[PDB]
């Protein structure tokens, strides 16, 4: 497959990697679960001026 | 990321939370939840040879896996996470240890003949007779000892008169290349 | 072989500039037509750009494997030049230069891109066991001889070529006196002939 | 350069009376390092989406893969051009009776576990050089430049011959150029003693070899200690490696 | 050289059948990533 | 990212060429020292040491070779009194090997390269012609046994 063909000759070849590819995903985030206040960034009485 | 984890030290500062490398890839991470600091490796094994002969001769290789010790083949290939095609060339009776790492799928015999297929170290390779790839230390040329004496000479009485042949190249090919029509043929924009 | 991959070494670099052509670059495609078909003016100039860009590296690529190889090839033919100068057109004395053994002559034919050379040189080839001596104290002066060296089968001592056995009787115009014959180390006794 | 301007008439003529036999060490590369190169783990090691767009850019890997093994290929036939001039391997002498001739530094030594002689032993260490995966696996607490660059694709290849075969090669044609003068290396090997290729040799650069025997024993203290000056051209801080 | 969801060269396929004993195989199954189904019959 | 770490292969590929194409002219070169100095004896002057090559010794180092060139050099020049010819008795006296040279009152046959001084015999010299057309030839008497 890294020849880039069908037919190999008789030696010794370098090989790319193509053997093992990834199955699971891992996702790992801090243990934090407060909502964030967009109450109060977003939908406020006033804002402030430019 | 992509890669294998595993457990170590490299021992973060507290305001941390990956450590670099020289190639400004990912050496290592810490958990945001155990706060452990884990370590990152490639998953990949660049560094495998496949010894085969000709492609009609036979359907069989020999695999070289280098700078490695044959124990720890499986933990450095992840041959759990392969089909078991590629689990048969990780362990087995064949493995053969040389000092460029070593070889599973060739047996190695004790004799010494002229080699087809260098795999380096001194090691090399041929498929012989059934018909299996056979490994071998090679050999240099036949071991001829000169007898020697402070009054003995040597002198000829007959000789021979040969003809050898030796090729060199002189020249190549003379090739002239068109800018215009190889990168873009007819077209005015 | 050894012009073989010669050839095979300028036919593929050919077939992998061709071959190059069909690459994206990065580009929407490969094909020049397809982008200035698809894209007005302002658009497709960023991709007949990257286009250009992966082009000229590959003919750049290309030219300077070939000055690699064609460095190579020049230091072939000179080394083919020096063979045909110093081996067929005279005799070399040079060890292992043209044959393997002592060259007597070399004939050139032309090849493919290539020269050949037939080196028909000289060996030994049944070699002989001898006693030898470095020289002889005939009457307190040693001789030394002027071609060869001395050998014995075991009675009588002989001058000898010393690449062919020749078997002379020691006469004195096969060697010459150099002072007395107790300073030479493995010198032996004979006597020599004087017309 | 020094200034010297030599005497000349045309009736005088300068001869010399007495001789000197001198070594000088001369050092020739004959190989480089081999290296192989994986594209997708020094472009972008695992991960899928940039080998995607690594497939769009075409034969420049195969291409580029293709030269190195070249130049691995190229460099086995250079050690091999160079040390494998005779297949035949003659082994060392048992008596060292070359008229006074001492090559001990020169020819190997079964003591010492590496079968290398002295002068190859010093030029082994004088040289230093700029590892097993599994040492990179560890923790190590710093990434290892060597690590780096295997975990990268970047890795080397070793030699075929190792420096026990090139070792035996040199000892093979030290052993037949001092056993049978030029003619192992043009045909079978012709036996030969020592004194008498150097009076050989004498009659190759011109004069008679009645000079040889005469001063033998002195030509061969000026052969020994000539050796000698290479230990002091070599251990005593060398600039030549 | 193209990378895809493919099928695995000598990969395990799962294999149902038709035989009256006396069994239908209908049952339910994962399709995850598309799926290959060679179906070998008679009658259709 | 791509494009600029294939031009970085790229460049390290074309300088490993060319350092593979000098390192495979000083194997060629080192494969001659050792076929016509190690091998054989080379007349051609500095190839292999600095003097009249006698012998070559090779050594094995780390990715590379080693000769030991031991060579002849003359360490005593003197100087001395020198004719072309000598004329005998009406006809020149040319040297076989070596020169014609004089302490100051005699004369004798020497080689080239070392100081080995023969009385004159009719086997060290060969006659050539009459001794008027020679420029600097002096006169003595060319013993013959
Ligand atoms: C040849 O020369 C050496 C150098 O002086 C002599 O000494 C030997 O040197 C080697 C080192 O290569 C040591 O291993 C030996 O133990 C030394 N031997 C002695 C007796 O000192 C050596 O003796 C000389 N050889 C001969 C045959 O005279
Ligand atoms: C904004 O917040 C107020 C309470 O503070 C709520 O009554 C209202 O529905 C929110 N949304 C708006 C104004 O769109
Ligand atoms: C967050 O959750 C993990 C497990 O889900 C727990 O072990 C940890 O103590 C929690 N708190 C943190 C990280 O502050
Ligand atoms: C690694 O190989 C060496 C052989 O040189 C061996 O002694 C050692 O036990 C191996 N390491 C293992 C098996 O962990
Ligand atoms: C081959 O050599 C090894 C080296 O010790 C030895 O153990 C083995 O028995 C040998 N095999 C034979 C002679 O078949
Ligand atoms: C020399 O060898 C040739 C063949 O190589 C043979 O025909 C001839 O008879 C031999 N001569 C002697 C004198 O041995
Ligand atoms: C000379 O004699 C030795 C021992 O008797 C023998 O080994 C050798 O083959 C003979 N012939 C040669 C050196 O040509
Ligand atoms: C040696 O050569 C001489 C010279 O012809 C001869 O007479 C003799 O028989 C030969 N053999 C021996 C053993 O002397
Ligand atoms: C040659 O060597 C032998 C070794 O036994 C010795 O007996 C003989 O005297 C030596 N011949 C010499 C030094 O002329
Ligand atoms: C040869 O002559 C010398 C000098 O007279 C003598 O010493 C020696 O013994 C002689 N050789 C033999 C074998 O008798
Ligand atoms: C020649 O020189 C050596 C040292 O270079 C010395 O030992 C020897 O005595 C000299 N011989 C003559 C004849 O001057
Ligand atoms: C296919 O999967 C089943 C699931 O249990 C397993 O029993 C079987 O061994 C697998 N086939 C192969 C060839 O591994
Ligand atoms: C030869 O004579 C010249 C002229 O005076 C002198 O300079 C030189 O030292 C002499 N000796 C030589 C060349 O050995
Ligand atoms: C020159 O050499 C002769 C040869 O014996 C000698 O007699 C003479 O004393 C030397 N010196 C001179 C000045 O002639
Ligand atoms: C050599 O040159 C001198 C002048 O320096 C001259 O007197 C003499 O005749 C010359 N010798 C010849 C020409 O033989
Ligand atoms: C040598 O002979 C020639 C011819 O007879 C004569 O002219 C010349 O003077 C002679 N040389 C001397 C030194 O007398």
């Amino acid at each position: 497959c890294t020849l880039k063909s069908f037919t190999v000759e008789k030696g010794i070849y370098q090989t790319s990697n193509f053997r093992v590819q990834p199955t699971d995903s891992i996702v790992r985030f801090p243990n934090i679960t407060n909502l964030c206040p967009f109450g109060e960034v977003f939908n406020a009485t006033t804002f402030a001026s430019v | 990321g992509t890669g294998v984890l595993t457990e170590s030290n490299k021992k973060f500062l507290p305001f941390q939370q990956f450590g670099r490398d020289i190639a400004d890839t990912t050496d290592a991470v810490r958990d945001p939840q155990t706060l452990e600091i884990l370590d990152i490796t490639p998953c990949s094994f660049g560094g495998v040879s496949v010894i085969t002969p000709g492609t009609n001769a036979s359907n069989q290789v020999a695999v070289l896996y280098q700078d490695v010790n044959c124990t720890e083949v499986p933990v450095a290939i992840h041959a759990d996470q392969l089909t078991p095609t590629w689990r048969v060339y990780s362990t087995g009776s064949n493995v053969f240890q040389t000092r460029a790492g070593c070889l599973i799928g060739a047996e190695h015999v004790n004799n010494s003949y002229e080699c087809d297929i260098p795999i380096g170290a001194g090691i090399c390779a041929s498929y012989q007779t059934s018909q299996s790839i056979i490994a071998y230390t090679m050999s240099l040329g036949a071991e001829n000892s000169v007898a020697y004496s402070n009054n003995s000479i040597a002198i000829p009485t007959n000789f021979t008169i040969s003809v050898t042949t030796e090729i060199l190249p002189v020249s190549m090919t003379k090739t002239s290349v068109d800018c215009t029509m190889y990168i873009c043929g007819d077209s005015t924009e | 072989g050894k012009l073989q991959d010669v050839v095979n070494q300028n036919a593929q670099a050919l077939n992998t500039l061709v071959k190059q052509l069909s690459s994206n670059f990065g580009a929407i495609s490969s094909v020049l037509n397809d982008i200035l078909s698809r894209l007005d003016k302002v658009e497709a100039e960023v991709q007949i750009d990257r286009l250009i860009t992966g082009r000229l590296q590959s003919l750049q690529t290309y030219v300077t494997q070939q000055l690699i190889r064609a460095a190579e090839i020049r230091a072939s033919a000179n080394l083919a030049a020096t063979k045909m100068s110093e081996c067929v057109l005279g005799q070399s004395k040079r060890v292992d230069f043209c044959g393997k053994g002592y060259h007597l002559m070399s004939f050139p034919q032309s090849a493919p891109h290539g020269v050949v050379f037939l080196h028909v040189t000289y060996v030994p080839a049944q070699e002989k066991n001898f006693t030898t001596a470095p020289a002889i104290c005939h009457d307190g002066k040693a001789h030394f001889p002027r071609e060869g060296v001395f050998v014995s089968n075991g009675t009588h001592w002989f001058v000898t070529q010393r690449n062919f056995y020749e078997p002379q009787i020691i006469t004195t115009d096969n060697t010459f006196v150099s002072g007395n014959c107790d300073v030479v180390i493995g010198i032996v006794n004979n006597t020599v002939y004087d017309p | 350069g020094a200034e010297n301007s030599v005497a000349y008439s045309n009736n005088s003529i300068a001869i010399p009376t007495n001789f000197t036999i001198s070594v000088t060490t001369e050092i020739l590369p004959v190989s480089m390092t081999k290296t192989s190169v994986d594209c997708t783990m020094y472009i972008c090691g695992d991960s899928t989406e940039c080998s995607n767009l690594l497939l769009q850019y075409g034969s420049f890997c195969t291409q580029l893969n293709r030269a190195l093994t070249g130049i691995a290929v190229e460099q086995d036939k250079n050690t091999q051009e160079v040390f494998a001039q005779v297949k035949q391997i003659y082994k060392t002498p048992q008596i060292k009776d070359f008229g006074g001739f001492n090559f001990s530094q020169i020819l190997p030594d079964p003591s010492k576990p590496s079968k290398r002689s002295f002068i190859e032993d010093l030029l082994f260490n004088k040289v230093t050089l700029a590892k097993q995966y599994g040492d990179c696996l560890g923790d190590i607490a710093a990434r290892d430049l060597i690590c780096a660059q295997k975990f990268n694709g970047l890795t080397v290849l070793p030699p075929l011959l190792t420096d026990e075969m090139i070792a035996q090669y040199t000892s093979a044609l030290l052993a037949g150029t001092i056993t049978s003068g030029w003619t192992f290396g043009a045909g079978a090997a012709l036996q030969i003693p020592f004194a008498m290729q150097m009076a050989y040799r004498f009659n190759g650069i011109g004069v008679t070899q009645n000079v040889l025997y005469e001063n033998q024993k002195l030509i061969a203290n000026q052969f020994n200690s000539a050796i000698g000056k290479i230990q002091d051209s070599l251990s005593s801080t060398a600039s030549a490696l | 050289l193209s990378q895809g969801y493919f099928l695995p060269f000598y990969s395990n396929i799962s294999w149902y059948y038709a035989l009256t004993e006396k069994r239908v195989d209908n049952p339910i199954l994962d399709f995850k990533d598309g799926i290959y189904f060679a179906a070998t019959e008679k009658s259709n």
